């Protein structure tokens, strides 16, 4: 069968859609590294 | 060690990481520059220290190209000229007709610049933008008109004066320095964006329209309300 | 030999149009996420060396040797994060193949940034989109979550003892912040305009660190590359011109669309036959852009036997760079069209430099008198001479993508300008 | 040309330093969870996301949002400014409920895209870059969108509409003011970029895992 | 107007070097003081400083 | 073409055309001319002093 469209998902996605994934992924990241400072003006 | 590089074939050993405009330094040459500053950190952008390497097809901005060895600066070139030509006349075609109204008359950069490394006329035969001009408090005067977007103010401001106010609103040919918001720069050191800006976008409120360049007196001293002996 | 009549199997975008499942069953029923450890535990030097040896170049502009970019990135480190950085700002007019290759291929995609970023000794990759494909970088999300769960990525990549993490970043509208050195200034949180080279992204780059910028569709091949060979990748297309390309076709022709082809596929064919060819026949045509606007245009006799490769479309002074078609036939104002390309050039200028601020404002000026014919014959050598100008003067290379358009309407239309010109000054007479 | 819009903030009741923007909980849970998507030290990478989830809450930017965003990422105003100012996705000043990108570059150009842009103009009598009187739509004209193939196109509200015709904006139009929601995509028979005509490539079954690995990999 | 009844106060002499003009006041007789040329010191620039991973040299702007 | 007693100008609005740019002064051969300006009321560049001495100038 290749009569078909296969990419109706995107047909429901409200305005939080990215960022509630991003939140979902934020488990699985490994740690960030550091530059040893809070910020550039520290 | 020292490198070799050599300016219109003149050989001289400068240290790594040595640019271009500063190698013309040390031989004498004055590349010609408006968005640079030796006390600030390097920009790039406004394109008029653009000198041509003796076998590279492209010219190179001498005010951000570290020398490389063996290299030979032609500051004198053709393409050199031709390129300054270009970068002045848009400067200018783009510059507002103030120049007589203007406290940066006698001594502006854009003026000098002009007459040396640039045309003595004119193709633009379209319409000039008008910017409205801010208010950053008593002491600086700004006639945004005038601004050339070298991004000399926003460096100093940051860098030396530690108030991060200044910066480009905007994009394309509509970005505009500036606060933004209506706020004042006010500092103890905000005369100085005053003295580095190449054009009289920042002028002096106190000292305007008072005199000209040409008739003052220069008296060397130091200043006395301080124990810095500036 | 000839090249076209490219073969489904040799076809490495499967799954394009979305006629198939884009999720990780579907991925994993084709050719994706295949002995992904295998080239892993295989090595960064394996990997550089098949893609060296496949030659493929850049396809997201000029053509850099892929290979040798990696290879400039593969030096020791040095105490810094290492960053592969995907470019998915497609906001070059004419181009659709990344936000294709983003909605029906993120799977492929996300291979090929853990492959990518393997070779490169990379512990990131952020996958920078334009925000105008919400939906596009929704389903990006989508799979990437669904790799995580799968352990395809994250800690211990693959069972391959490799930590490699990969993010989304979606920028707002900004086809300057689309350019490499503006991305990486955007990702930072900055204002988005590009940075002066030396130094480059490899030394330094994103945050400080070494970064390699890729195009969405280069680090998309990069995996099948690996997999089946880099020879037949080479064997593909011409010499020091291989491999497979998506040509986005449109404007004025019958079935605009994307389709996947060989790399030196003649213009003409390709047009005829993946896109229904010019609207009223081929004799109606009256000029194509082969790439995206930056690369200039060409005539009719020029398109008649021009190849869609770097080398022979350099040949017909233009470029390649995003291969995107685009096609105008002869009911159509040539000058209109080069006038509204300079003015989105001028839209989307940063505005930082000087000579491309300035002269572009200037050449959108020109071209609007010359759209009317309120100009003068002597104006078309001073549009000339700033176009020069602006030209290898700027920061970036959107200064002299804004010039290239109008140096070849000036070079191929010429008669038109001063007809229209000649057109305007009598009707001035008849008040 | 000039794009009349004023890159300089005067201080208005509607919009002022004191008006009221503060985060809801789920937005700052949402906030924490994109910091930490960038290495430490260098928080301020982080402007750009939690800008635009600011203006997905409130719908547009406020000076108050521009501010309570540089308070929570200890980055100055002045570089937040210069974010939004540059960046054409942010709404610095309120927009309809519905905002209708059409985009008039070349190749959407040769398609006939000022048909479609003079039919929203009469659907709705409005001009270009203007509000309707109920603040329901808002409709302007962009560049390139990414799909030009699929042209003429419009955006609204992160929905691509692609193919279009007259009718079919104006049939657009109806639904998003009926309280529906069309559905994203070519109007023209097509699901994708690919030809109208039909399928010129990737007519045969996908291959399976392995079709041409080669000896070693 | 600005009057003045100094003869000498629009005098000034150009010379190419210090020793040059200090025999040239010595011969005339004139009292003198000499200062020192002070020439600005050659500086360390990098561009690629404005973007450090670890440093404060990194600019918040361009 | 004939040049005889100086004179200054206006507008014809009745502004004073003289916006203080010391041109004069900077090219006069005879230094006949002194000029001295300050910021006027509504903040206009506009002279306080503009003296020419007749005895001086070779017109
Ligand atoms: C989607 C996309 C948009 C680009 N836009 C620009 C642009 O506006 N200006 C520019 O000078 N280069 C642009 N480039 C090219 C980049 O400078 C750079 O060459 C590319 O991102 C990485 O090179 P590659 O093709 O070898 O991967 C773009 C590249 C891509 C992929
Ligand atoms: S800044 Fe310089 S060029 Fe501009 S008006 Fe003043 S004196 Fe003239
Ligand atoms: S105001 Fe002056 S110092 Fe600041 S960017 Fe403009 S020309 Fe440069
Ligand atoms: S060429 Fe244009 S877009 Fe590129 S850095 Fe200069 S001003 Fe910005
Ligand atoms: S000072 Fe300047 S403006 Fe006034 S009269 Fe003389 S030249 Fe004209
Ligand atoms: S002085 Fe080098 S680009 Fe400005
Ligand atoms: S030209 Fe309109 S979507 Fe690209
Ligand atoms: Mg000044």
């Amino acid at each position: 069968d290749n009569s078909t469209y296969r990419n109706l998902q995107h047909h429901e996605y409200s305005t939080y859609t990215f960022l509630d994934l991003n939140v979902e992924l934020s488990k699985f990241r490994m740690p960030q590294p550091s530059s040893g400072r809070q910020s550039p003006r520290h | 060690n020292l490198i070799e590089v050599f300016v219109d074939g003149q050989s001289v050993m400068v240290e790594p990481g040595t640019t271009v405009l500063q190698a013309c330094e040390k031989v004498g040459m004055q590349i010609p520059r408006f968005c640079y500053h030796e006390r600030l950190s390097v920009a790039g952008n406004c394109r008029m220290c653009l000198v041509e390497i003796e076998k590279a097809p492209k010219v190179v901005a001498a005010c951000a190209m570290p020398v490389m060895k063996g290299w030979n600066i032609l500051t004198n070139s053709e393409k050199s000229k031709k390129a300054r030509e270009g970068v002045m006349e848009f400067l200018l075609a783009n510059h507002p007709l103030d120049c007589p109204i203007c406290d940066q008359g006698g001594e502006c950069d854009l003026q000098d610049q002009s007459m040396m490394f640039g045309s003595d006329r004119s193709r633009f035969l379209e319409g000039k933008r008008a910017v409205e001009d801010k208010n950053i408090g008593p002491l600086v005067k700004t006639i945004m008109t005038r601004c050339i977007q070298c991004t000399r103010c926003i460096r100093f401001a940051s860098e030396i004066a530690g108030v991060d106010d200044l910066g480009t609103t905007g994009r394309g040919n509509d970005m505009q320095v500036g606060t933004y918001i209506e706020k004042m720069f006010m500092s103890e050191l905000s005369g100085n964006i005053i003295d580095i800006c190449p054009v009289g976008a920042l002028t002096s409120k106190p000292y305007a329209f008072t005199a000209r360049p040409w008739e003052t007196r220069k008296t060397e001293s130091i200043d006395v309300m301080d124990a810095v002996g500036s | 030999t000839s090249f076209g009549s490219l073969k489904d199997e040799d076809r490495i975008f499967t799954n394009l149009y979305g006629r198939h499942d884009w999720r990780l069953k579907g991925a994993q029923s084709r050719g994706d996420w295949y002995k992904t450890k295998e080239i892993l535990l295989k090595g960064p030097d394996w990997i550089l060396g098949e893609v060296k040896t496949s030659g493929l170049r850049g396809r997201g502009g000029a053509g850099f040797p892929t290979g040798l970019k990696w290879s400039f990135m593969n030096k020791p480190s040095d105490g810094r994060p290492k960053y592969l950085v995907v470019n998915a700002d497609e906001g070059e007019p004419g181009t659709c193949k990344d936000r294709e290759i983003i909605r029906h291929d993120p799977h492929k995609l996300v291979e090929g940034c853990l492959v990518g970023g393997r070779a490169m000794g990379a512990r990131a990759a952020y996958i920078y989109i334009r925000g105008e494909f919400y939906n596009e970088a929704s389903n990006l999300q989508v799979a990437i979550r669904e790799a995580y769960e799968a352990g395809l990525i994250g800690k211990n990549a693959c069972g391959s003892g490799y930590d490699f993490d990969v993010f989304v970043v979606r920028g707002a509208g900004a086809y300057i912040c689309g350019e490499e050195t503006a991305l990486i200034e955007s990702i930072e949180g900055k204002q988005g305009k590009p940075r002066l080279k030396p130094p480059f992204p490899a030394d330094v780059g994103v945050f400080g660190c070494p970064t390699t910028v890729a195009n969405v569709e280069t680090v998309a091949v990069s995996p099948t590359i690996c997999r089946r060979g880099g020879a037949w990748f080479a064997s593909f297309g011409r010499e020091r011109n291989s491999g497979t390309k998506l040509f986005n076709i449109s404007g004025h022709v019958n079935h605009p669309c994307t389709v996947e082809e060989e790399m030196s596929v003649p213009l003409k064919e390709l047009i005829e036959k993946h896109a229904g060819g010019v609207i009223g026949g081929w004799d109606n045509l009256l000029a194509v852009i082969p790439g995206g606007s930056s690369t200039p245009l060409i005539p009719k006799s020029v398109c008649e036997t021009v190849l869609m490769d770097f080398d022979a479309l350099v040949q017909a002074q233009t470029g390649l760079g995003t291969a995107a078609v685009i096609v105008m036939d002869r009911s159509t104002d040539i000058v209109k069209a080069i006038a509204r390309l300079i003015e989105f050039y001028k839209h989307e200028s940063c505005g930082q430099c000087t000579p491309c601020r300035e002269g572009v404002d200037w050449m959108n000026k020109v071209m609007a008198r010359f759209v009317k014919g309120d100009a003068r014959p002597a104006e078309i050598d001073s549009l000339w001479e700033i176009s020069k100008q602006i030209e290898g003067h700027t920061i970036c290379a959107l200064g002299d993508g804004a010039a290239w358009p109008v140096q070849g309407l000036i070079r191929h239309f010429r008669p038109e300008l001063e007809e229209r010109m000649q057109q305007f000054a009598l009707q001035h007479q008849a008040r | 040309g000039a794009g009349g819009a004023l890159f300089v903030h005067r201080d208005t009741p509607e919009n002022n330093p004191d008006t009221p923007f503060d985060f809801t909980p789920e937005n700052y849970k949402r906030i924490e969870a994109i910091v930490k998507n960038y290495p430490e030290g260098h928080k301020a990478a982080a402007v750009l996301p939690v800008l635009d989830l600011a203006q997905r809450q409130n719908g547009w930017l406020p000076i108050s949002a521009m501010n309570k965003v540089a308070e929570i990422l200890q980055v100055p105003p002045m570089r937040v400014y210069e974010v939004a100012t540059f960046y054409t996705m942010y709404n610095r000043k309120p927009v309809g409920k519905y905002h209708i990108q059409v985009c008039t570059t070349t190749p959407c150009m040769l398609r006939n895209s000022d048909s479609i842009l003079e039919a929203i103009q009469k659907k709705l009598g409005i001009k270009v870059g203007e509000t309707t009187p109920d603040k329901l739509f808002t409709l302007i004209e962009v560049e390139c969108l990414g799909a030009c193939v699929n042209a003429p196109m419009v955006q609204i509200n992160d929905n691509y509409y692609e193919d279009l015709t007259p009718k079919d904006i104006e049939e657009i139009i109806d639904e998003l003011k009926a309280g529906k929601i069309p559905k994203p995509g070519p109007r023209s028979g097509r699901f994708s970029c690919e030809p109208a005509g039909g399928l010129t490539s990737l007519t045969e079954p996908p291959k399976g895992p392995g079709f041409g690995v080669q000896a070693g990999l | 107007w600005s009057s003045t009844a100094d003869p000498l106060s629009n005098l000034v002499l150009t010379f190419s070097t210090k020793e040059d003009a200090v025999a040239f006041a010595e011969k005339n007789g004139w009292s003198f003081d000499v200062e020192e040329r002070k020439v600005p010191k050659p500086k360390s620039k990098s561009y690629g400083a404005n973007f450090s991973w670890n440093k404060r040299t990194r600019v918040s702007t361009k | 073409r004939f040049r005889g007693e100086h004179a200054l100008r206006r507008y014809p609005s009745g502004e004073e055309r003289c916006i203080a740019c010391k041109l004069c002064e900077a090219v006069c051969p005879a230094q006949a001319i002194t000029i001295e300006a300050e910021p006027r009321a509504d903040g206009s560049r506009r002279t306080t002093r503009y003296d020419i001495d007749m005895t001086k100038c070779i017109y």
